[PDB]
């Protein structure tokens, strides 16, 4: 009996392609509106389903289309995809009684000139130095996942096993490793800070991953490399004593 | 004087035999501007004044749309009525529903109002203040509670106090040779003897608009309401309007009675005596 | 379900003159609920060429309907009205009357 | 005009 | 362009009023929204308004003014989770679909109750090689410029809030491979305090 939903929560495509998402209204919904979101940019609307025909539709070109079923559940579908597509598709979801329309979490679309260029993150852990444990009696942890392509990663810490929250910061954004290119693979880093003693039990282990969101089962792979699936990648440590 | 924007709706439901007639009319004082009928070829609200028709496709895709989405409405609220209130398929039920504005002399607002009835009967409305519901049913008060909490009036509100006002703004500037038109009735009166020692008056009027008007029968000074027969406003078809008002008296009395018209379009009050 | 039966007038849009072009008018109104049934008579025999109004409704939620029909008035000639409701047990004529 | 946003039972 | 905001950054610091505005220009706007939307995140409603005027709630209060074409949101004692953009969205009577502002991005500068910045180096778990340089408990008064060399990377500033100790500390973190690299040579396009702690390495 939940939220709103999408799928799938990410995609990679190549120029050209056809691409179809999923969502789901809230239960109790019965009318989806579907926007689309560019990078820093507001959501712009697409079209509106409300018992399974189309109520509304905005200033979007005839590749995109939708249908809306019997459950109230749509689809969006749009092909000829262009690179300027990539954008979080996001779906709205909205009873007839009060208008108020809620957000989905969104697909998040990557369209990239060929998929060669997709890579995973190497992720790395760094251990606080001695000197700001002598100093400030706080120690702090950096992660640094990079290499990746494309900037869609999703970055927690797990302490004794546990995602944790506080003490942590992940940058807001990646930044690109060389900025010319249109394709750059990126980095990003978070740090985690935990009291000097904290650190000081050899007994807390630390880990550092990072779920990454890559190229499904049906697309082709050539190269040597594993193919940059879907995947965690994680790296840790463990405290280390006074 | 004061003008309005008035929309009617009427939803009737068929035991099998598809989806429920829809009917939609838009007023602005006494005269149709609009109608959407879900028989109708169309698919579309359609025009039904000369100065509505100056409105572009993107206006139309508009009502259309709101429209259809009133239609649909009704058609829900007939699902759920017949479960709150025990009622078969079998059954054919109605919905009905009227909303709008009024404003005074300046084209600015007075009052707003929404209503809302189940087969004939009032279901659940609006008060004149626009914050809250008069629901008398057991099934109207849960109504109530959900529209309480969803904030269905404070949009309303929004609607009838402003847009509902602009629009009507709209119409009168743009409609202006037609809705500000006074017409003034056509007066003449008619005597048939009922009865040896007894005689009808008939007092008629006739080609006015708008549809208010006052007939009333005096004898010397004093009123006759017990003693008039009146009949109800009438539509001529060319969108003016036609009233009479009857009274019997004494033969040889016609003289002493007189027949008050007063209506919009005339200087002063006219008076007719039974001339010979 | 509350049954009201209708209130029928019948009348012409201009003051009738034998051999002038007019329009008969019949306007039901009062009525509850919305499956009525009319038909413009011309001698008893119902006539072709009828329009209509679109279906509306009065403060205390009673429906009105205009059906009116292009015609010429001649001595001769009986107009009329014929009106069926679920009301009614059976079809109500009213005869136009040249000063009703 | 005619209200957009008209609210179900 | 139905519908316009200034994207900012816009900055206020920590327990102070912060100020959004958006402007439109439909005449026949009707309904009005905010929408919070966190880095990587989708959209939260956090506040209708129907009606022209000012409406409270909680710490959020929208002023609406359709003469003027104008709302306003503001945020009385800001905290950190603030930090975010707002979007701002219109319904006209025409339909059923929102006009969303390009959004305005808010930053919550935190309070550093006692400065010590300091740059430190930490080494990796599973070699020597790698090696990074964090610059860490500076006053949220100093930028932190990206390097012009396309070896070495960093980071913009972030802030980071220990919930149990109540602390509350900026960060930067810069790192490179290339051999000729250290963490008294990183942060140098930078306005660095003059009393920064750089300790041996």
């Amino acid at each position: 009996d939940a939220g709103v939903t999408q799928s799938p929560t990410h995609l990679i495509k190549t120029r050209g392609q056809q691409v179809t998402l999923r969502c789901s209204p809230k239960q109790g919904h019965d009318t989806v509106s579907w926007y689309q979101q560019a990078l820093g940019q507001g959501p712009q609307f697409i079209f509106q389903y409300y018992e399974e025909e189309e109520r509304q539709r905005g200033n979007f070109p005839d590749r995109f289309s939708g249908h809306q079923f019997p459950n109230y559940s749509s689809e969006l579908n749009v092909n000829a995809l262009l690179l300027g597509d990539s954008a979080l598709y996001l779906c709205a979801s909205s009873d007839t009684v009060s208008y108020e329309q809620y957000f989905g979490p969104g697909t998040r679309l990557t369209v990239t000139e060929d998929l060669k260029n997709v890579f995973p993150p190497e992720v790395a852990v760094f251990e606080p130095s001695e000197a700001e444990i002598s100093h400030t009696q706080k120690a702090t942890l950096v992660c640094l996942a990079t290499g990746f392509y494309p900037d869609h990663v999703e970055l927690s810490w797990w302490v004794n096993g546990k995602e944790v929250h506080s003490g942590v910061c992940t940058d807001p954004q990646p930044l690109k490793e060389q900025p010319a290119l249109n394709d750059s693979r990126y980095a990003l880093s978070s740090r985690l800070r935990v009291s000097a003693t904290f650190w000081q039990d050899p007994r807390n282990h630390f880990r550092c991953q990072v779920q990454f969101y890559g190229l499904s089962e049906n697309d082709e792979w050539t190269q040597d490399r594993a193919k940059p699936v879907t995947q965690i990648v994680s790296a840790e440590a463990w405290g280390r004593a006074d | 004087g004061s003008h309005s924007m008035r929309y009617f709706f009427t939803s009737v439901s068929r035991p099998g035999r598809g989806e429920p007639r829809f009917i939609a009319v838009g007023y602005v004082d006494d005269t149709q501007f609009v109608r959407f009928d879900s028989d109708a070829a169309s698919q579309r609200m359609e025009p039904r004044a000369p100065w509505i028709e100056q409105e572009g496709p993107e206006y139309w895709d508009g009502e259309t749309r709101k429209v259809k989405a009133h239609s649909q409405t009704h058609r829900v609220d007939l699902g759920t009525l017949r479960g709150y209130y025990n009622q078969s398929e079998a059954g054919s039920h109605t919905v009905q529903r009227m909303y709008g504005c009024d404003v005074g002399s300046d084209w600015r607002f007075l009052r707003g109002y929404h209503q809302y009835a189940y087969d004939g009967k009032d279901y659940i409305a609006l008060k004149e203040d626009l914050r809250s519901w008069t629901a008398a049913d057991m099934a109207a008060q849960t109504t109530k509670h959900k529209w309480e909490a969803a904030h269905v009036a404070e949009q309303l509100r929004a609607y009838l106090e402003g847009t509902c006002v602009e629009w009507l703004r709209r119409y009168l500037e743009n409609g202006k040779e037609t809705l500000q038109r006074t017409d003034a009735p056509k007066t003449h009166m008619t005597h048939h003897a009922v009865s040896d020692h007894e005689a009808t008056l008939r007092c008629w009027a006739l080609s006015f608009y708008p549809a208010e008007i006052t007939l009333t029968w005096q004898r010397d000074g004093e009123d006759q309401t017990q003693d008039t027969e009146l009949v109800e406003t009438r539509p001529a078809g060319d969108g003016t309007f036609q009233k009479w008002a009857a009274v019997v008296v004494p033969s040889g009395q016609e003289q002493r009675y007189t027949c008050h018209v007063q209506h919009e379009g005339l200087p002063k009050p006219l008076t007719l005596r039974w001339e010979p | 379900m509350i049954q009201r039966t209708p209130k029928i007038q019948v009348y012409s849009r201009h003051p009738a003159e034998n051999g002038k072009s007019n329009f008969l008018n019949c306007y039901v109104s009062g009525f509850h609920p919305s499956d009525i049934e009319v038909d413009l008579l011309k001698n008893g025999e119902r006539i072709e060429k009828v329009e209509h109004s679109d279906l509306s409704f009065s403060k205390d939620w009673s429906f009105y309907l205009l059906y009116y029909t292009e015609f010429t008035p001649t001595e001769k000639d009986e107009y009329a009205c014929r009106v069926n409701h679920v009301t009614l047990s059976q079809p109500k004529i009213v005869k136009w009357d040249r000063d009703m | 005009s005619l209200y957009n946003t008209v609210a179900t039972l | 362009k139905e519908v316009e905001q200034n994207s900012g950054p816009l900055s206020v610091p920590e327990g102070a009023i912060a100020s959004l505005n958006c402007t439109y220009s439909d005449r026949g706007s009707q309904s009005f929204f905010w929408y919070r939307q966190y880095s990587g995140k989708s959209p939260e409603l956090i506040m209708f308004i129907y009606s022209n005027g000012d409406k409270e709630d909680g710490r959020f209060t929208a002023q609406l003014n359709k003469a003027s074409q104008y709302i306003s949101l503001l945020i009385r004692d800001s905290k950190l989770s603030d930090s975010a953009t707002y979007l701002c969205a219109v319904r006209t009577n025409s339909g059923y679909a929102l006009n969303f502002g390009k959004g305005t991005s808010l930053l919550v500068t935190p309070h550093i109750q006692k400065p010590d910045p300091a740059v430190y180096q930490l080494r990796d778990s599973k070699s020597s090689d790698k090696s990074v340089c964090l610059f860490t408990d500076f006053d949220s008064q100093t930028n932190v410029s990206q390097s012009k060399d396309s070896d070495v990377y960093i980071t913009d500033k972030c802030v980071l809030d220990m919930r149990s100790m109540d602390f509350k500390s900026n960060s930067a973190v810069a790192w490179s491979n290339k051999s000729d690299f250290a963490c008294a040579n990183a942060f140098n396009n930078s306005i660095i305090p003059e009393d920064t702690f750089f300790p041996s390495p």
